[PDB]
């Protein structure tokens, strides 16, 4: 689970391979589902931004 | 409010909890009167009010309530009958940015739009401050016979 903002950072393509960061971690053990969570924007008072596994 | 919320959080003009509401049916519209915004009691034609914006040197009555069956236009229009909370909890609408200290006492001025607190003696401030719009909306705590007319 990431927020709506770790999306746009994980789609650049790999500098030289024919994957995106979000799919080659999609194709890791059997299958990972990644999702992107809006309250994970402000988990403390001010803001931290978090990621869960 | 706004983004990375599901719902919006409230929409002036609206009623916020269910606890001892009074709403007036028998009301006269004078002039457009928007929702939320203090009004005034004009006179009484045969048992009727007739309300109208809140103006200078008028003490508020109630606040204008939403009602998606009579108004059909997003406001209340002239010579239309309305709904008016003369007690309860109701949003408003103010011109405010911060919110004011609990249970402090609100002033009214321009059309019926709270301009600031720390007043004497009328309705007092609820917890409650949301966005809306450009701009913000507080919450009210209506009480009947709050504000008394001066005596001439």
């Amino acid at each position: 689970l990431i927020p709506p903002s770790m999306r746009k950072v994980l789609a650049i393509r790999m500098p030289e391979t024919t994957m995106s960061y979000l799919d080659y971690f999609k194709s890791q053990n059997s299958g990972i589902e990644i999702d992107s969570i809006a309250e994970l924007e402000d988990i403390d008072g001010a803001g931290t931004k978090g990621v869960l596994v | 409010a706004y983004e990375n919320l599901m719902l919006r959080p409230a929409c002036p003009g609206n009623l916020s909890d269910t606890s001892t509401y009074n709403i007036d049916g028998a009301c006269v519209a004078q002039g457009d009167i928007e929702f939320g915004s203090a009004v005034q009691v004009v006179g009484i034609v045969d048992g009727v009010k007739v309300v109208t914006a809140l103006s200078d040197g008028g003490t508020p009555y109630g606040i204008a309530f939403r009602s998606q069956y009579e108004h059909l236009s997003g406001k209340i229009l002239d010579g239309e009958v309305c709904n008016v909370v003369s007690h309860g909890r109701v949003w408003a609408l103010t011109s405010l940015d911060e919110a004011p200290s609990l249970f402090s006492k609100l002033q009214f001025g321009s059309g019926g739009v709270v301009t600031g607190g720390s007043g004497y003696a009328g309705w007092t401030f609820a917890g409650g401050f949301v966005k809306h719009e450009d701009g913000y909306i507080i919450e009210v705590r209506v009480k009947q016979n709050a504000f008394i007319v001066p005596p001439p």
